[PDB]
């Protein structure tokens, strides 16, 4: 959508994924597996779920509608009393209903935002070290073990010990 | 030239779509639901406390003692009211219930009332208090008349005077009902009363009221073509109302204690009765749920989902899954 | 070396757009949703015409003041127009009695027909005409409502008046009727023998006692006597019964509701436009496709939806050099 | 603008594409010129039209006015019904602003985003084949001829096929 | 190596915002737009006072109760402030004739200036001085309301009261009047002599009759007789008529409405403040240049806009570390 | 952050930074210290302005209550002013509320946006020129005194001139 991610470079997404809303799959020789970012599955979690409270406490305190009776000669303020009830009703419905409409496509772009800082957050980590496919994926000059892997989730990386079999490995 | 990395993003099998400006229908991960679209079609108490459901009765029918509303002659604390579209049990004798809107909307206010009686039927000493009744209110076939105010007529060719008052020595408030009786013409007028000249007057610390019947020649209605006008009044603790009449005095007997102040509500219902019980209520039916919104209905009595006009209105949670 | 550019759109539109941070954004495709234009004239709608009252009230036209003869028998309407001041409203002053309440149950009514529910002939004890007042002239002649009878009392005498219609119609029916407030005895007796005087109404929901008020009030079109009407809606099968001995004003003729449905009543000084319209504003029609218009509040029929902006454009396209 | 590519990077559009909204300009010996981007101009005619279909649309219901007249001993009512009024005719003016007001801002932030997907897209297809000027350019460092525009507007655009030629350039 | 890095501005704030998606965001320039803040004291507006009725409701003050006298002729107001129920009403008890009409015509007055329009001494086959009560004690003394008059039999004869008045002002002119309701026929016979009395009351406008009532009430103020006022507007060149042959509250003192324009009748328990504001309301005035208030939905004057939230602040700079 | 300048790929803000909302961190030949884009944040401080602004100008027309006053037989005609008022008072504090939170949303976005969209335009001029160390910095290949410096910010760094230099570490 907006950022380019989801559906973006990336056409689709992995039915393989079960652990979280975005993460990382991994092909390498000691294994492959899939596995979930919990520090930023987290982080929209909650957003989300701020979003979904905070829309219905904004809809709690809206008209409640009350029955009143009028005799046969009170016509026309039992006219305005409709008119109104029913103007409310609308000013509510339109509220809630676009609210909601909002809400929805500013989720979805989440989303997306979501899931290229992502890319972003390893791309950053490797650089020249490894290739960029351009289609969600890098594939590393080296050859990555599992516990390297899971240092490029775990925050921070060794590129200046693994800058060496990157150059060597570059050339040809 | 492998070992590859990838960034990517969840998936599943599921079709909740939601909508967007941009776009409709768009199949998401996962999705929150926020509208009730359901109900149960019956009334219930609310909560553990039965509504009064007034059958075929109107409020006016009960208050005055319509005959075939005998049912209600003594009642507990309700939740709500229930009233049809048109009881056809109002008023037997024709007529009109004086500011009918404006107690209507009181009775909302209110929980639960206490008939008592305030002017025994038997303390008529020279008038006669059992006579009045017509063949427009009957009860069990037999001739009869409201049961909370009495048709006082002349006793033995006389209509002495009248002037009784009555003190509210209780600590709620009372709801006072009384009427006057407006007769076709002079003969009539002078059966029942001897009287041709005729007026009512009635006191209290705030009411000033005088009537005059309008002897005067009306389309039949229930087979009446004579009219009877009612009039209310709340009489506080410690006040006294008088009442002094030469005729056409359609007298209380029993008035009803305000015992208990609080939301209710009379509502138009044609739905009946399903001894279950809820804590939110619809003239349609009734809802148990845990959403924010519904469409069942825009009046509602008690805690309630916030009303809408919707048929569909989804949050979506997920991202827009293929 | 060779190349290749990506890059956008730029035409020759000055259309402009706002945004919540930036005004009079020059943008190269827009769409403006804001009808700001109408025709400035009163015309039909659906085909159906109005009813244009000219300088007539309702009650003008109800009661049948002589000035009011353009509409003494009218055709089935969509509308209907008054002036914010019609001259012709009550041509003998006094009050017209649940006014407004009565309008307001007429906009819900798109055809009378009017009937003659009590023939003036027969009045037999009673005198019919004269009748009339130089305060309710026709042609210059003094005259008085034509659909509603003041009744004057004959050889010196007013026998009790005691009279019934009972309504064996399909429709409701509105009847209008009234009371004479004279301005001492004199002229109380003058007009009807009898110095004490009621009139007295019933229906199943009617029940009144209208006593006349015999005082001196200050000149209105001359006069400084009064009359007071009233109306009802007769159902089918319910019968009026009329009982009076002085000051009581007649119906003669009732109007049968023969049409309900949507209809309005809307001042306008605006003449007609001899056009057609689906929506219709006091100040003129509109023939619009847009969603919104800011013509007028009050508007008559399938409509754009009202908005109190000037300016209600959509950006469409993009930003633009 | 926000996404930084419309008015942004590339300072201006062009006067010269008239077969769409976003497109693309090449320059080598065969020549030069424009060709408006099919897929992607479709993508905003599609998903702009319907934000305008649905603002017409959360929009039918609104507050029905009617007159009703009330007479001298009245004043309060009349002032009530006046005040509902004027009441409603505002708050659905408010209503209308703010929602073209905001879509207008969400619209023009979304062409901003359409372009700064067909750069993106281009700049990961192209790889170290061609320099990045940051106007909105790329200058080949090959040789690309029309089959090989086509090539780039296509989604097609082979890597390897012009890969050796490129490299020596980018060292000389 | 050499480096450049980008970055972004952190300062020592402390002041939160609120988004869809989180709470409380600490934020490095936040503008706040809620006012929360009220001198709380009535006060002048736009330099003119306030008309403080104190212990006075609007009707002991029109119709002049003895205890109300600090009210007899007042200034130029710019609004006015009752206490929720005044003690000094009407001393004697009864009713006030479209109360809650009157006061609405008053949210559009400014001035009022008392002429006297009947004279006390122009009663001369009637009691002028007579009509005291315990009701409205003065000073201890048994009084009555001071513009308005309680005509009493003269030698045991009450011949009928025919007095008229014109409006010769430029200005619209608020005239009351009331009635007296005996308590038996003793009463009404000591008082006025005639059994059966009534007062009519007529304008171009106004053509009214009233009865009195007899009746046995309880003790108010210990009196079992009740009064009802009643009231209408003399516009100019029209007059006033009245009639009676008993229980006649006779208009003494009457007011020129001399000058319209916004004002509002208040309740509030709070005390003067000798202040002055652009911006009033019941619990206190508010002067601020914010957008928004948070103090009371009912204000006068040029106001902030009323908004129930306990928390409005605008985020101005960025997310904060 | 919706754009992922802050404070995913800064972790922290500038304490050291005053003139202006987004500027530069430089440790070079002659030292290290803070400058301000004097003109990148001005743009925000005119648009930021203009947007809170027009919040106002959305709201100077709304929903003014009145002192209305019934009697004792008047009791549904006060319920209804009364529901009446609140029903506006609720709809206009919700209209605030709710444009404050939404706006409040975009404001911080913006900031995040700018931000990054200025990163951006450091990158495309450096180039091959330096290292992308990840955190907002660059490490540079070649040794860059002050108008080269200054010049990046400028927006002119005429790029062709340091090529060689770079050349050398690779
Ligand atoms: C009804 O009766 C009560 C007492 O039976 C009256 O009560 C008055 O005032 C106080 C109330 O606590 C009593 O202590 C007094 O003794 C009573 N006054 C008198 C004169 O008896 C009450 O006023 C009566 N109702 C009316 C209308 O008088
Ligand atoms: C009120 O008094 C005024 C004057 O005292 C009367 O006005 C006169 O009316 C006639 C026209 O009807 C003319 O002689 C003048 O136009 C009026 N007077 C003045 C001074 O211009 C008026 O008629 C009286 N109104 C009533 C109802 O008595
Ligand atoms: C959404 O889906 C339904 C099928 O349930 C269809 O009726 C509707 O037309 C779709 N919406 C649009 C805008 O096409
Ligand atoms: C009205 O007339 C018809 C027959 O003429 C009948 O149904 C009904 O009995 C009459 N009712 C009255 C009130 O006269
Ligand atoms: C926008 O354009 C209008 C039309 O001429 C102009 O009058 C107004 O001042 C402009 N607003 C701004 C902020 O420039
Ligand atoms: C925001 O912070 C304040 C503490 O001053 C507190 O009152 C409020 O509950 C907090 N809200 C949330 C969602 O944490």
């Amino acid at each position: 959508g907006l950022f380019g991610a989801i559906a973006g470079f990336i056409e689709g997404g992995w039915q393989g994924m079960v652990d979280g809303w975005y993460g990382y799959h991994h092909s390498n020789e000691q294994g492959s597996g899939y596995a979930a970012d919990k520090e930023s599955t987290q982080k929209a979690i909650d957003g989300v779920t701020n979003k979904v409270n905070s829309i219905i406490d904004k809809m709690n305190t809206q008209f409640e509608a009350v029955g009143r009776e009028f005799n046969n000669l009170e016509r026309r303020i039992e006219n305005l009393n409709k008119k109104m009830e029913d103007g409310f009703l609308d000013v509510w419905t339109y509220n809630a209903e676009l609210l909601v409409l909002m809400e929805n496509e500013r989720t979805l772009d989440f989303h997306d935002s979501n899931v290229k800082n992502l890319y972003d957050k390893v791309r950053l980590q490797l650089r020249d070290n490894a290739k960029e496919l351009g289609n969600g994926c890098f594939e590393f000059y080296h050859k990555c073990d599992n516990e390297c892997m899971e240092s490029v989730r775990n925050g921070t990386y060794d590129y200046p010990q693994y800058s060496e079999e990157a150059r060597l490995k570059r050339e040809e | 030239p492998g070992d590859q990395i990838c960034i990517g993003y969840h998936a599943n099998n599921s079709t909740e779509q939601v909508d967007t400006i941009m776009e409709k229908n768009v199949t998401v991960t996962h999705a929150q639901d926020i509208l009730e679209k359901t109900h149960n079609g019956k009334l219930c108490d609310l909560d553990g406390v039965k509504p009064l459901i007034l059958r075929d009765c109107s409020v006016a029918g009960w208050l005055l003692g319509n005959p075939m509303c005998d049912e209600f002659i003594n009642v507990p604390e309700w939740s709500y009211i229930v009233e049809k579209a048109n009881p056809a049990n109002d008023l037997c004798y024709p007529g009109n219930f004086n500011d009918y809107e404006e107690l209507k909307h009181l009775l909302s206010r209110i929980n639960h009332f206490e008939k008592i009686q305030i002017i025994p039927k038997s303390s008529w000493s020279d008038h006669e208090a059992s006579s009045g009744v017509s063949s427009a209110c009957p009860y069990q076939g037999t001739p009869s008349f409201f049961r909370n105010v009495v048709w006082l007529i002349k006793k033995n060719n006389t209509y002495p005077t009248i002037k009784r008052s009555y003190n509210n020595t209780n600590q709620e408030d009372l709801l006072i009902l009384w009427g006057i009786h407006h007769s076709n013409d002079a003969a009539e007028q002078t059966k029942l009363y001897q009287n041709p000249t005729t007026y009512i007057s009635v006191g209290t610390s705030t009411l000033n009221q005088r009537l005059v019947p309008k002897i005067a020649t009306r389309s039949k209605v229930n087979g009446q073509s004579g009219r009877m006008d009612f009039f209310w009044t709340i009489l506080k603790p410690n006040d006294a109302i008088n009442f002094e009449s030469n005729g056409n005095f359609i007298a209380p007997e029993y008035a009803y204690k305000i015992v208990k102040k609080g939301d209710s509500a009379i509502i138009k219902s044609e739905v009946e009765y399903g001894n279950c019980n809820t804590k939110c209520q619809t003239p349609i039916g009734a809802i148990n749920s845990s959403m924010p919104f519904h469409n069942i209905h825009p009046l509602t009595i008690g805690e309630c989902p916030k009303y809408v006009k919707s048929n569909k209105l989804v949050l979506a949670t997920g991202l827009r899954n293929s």
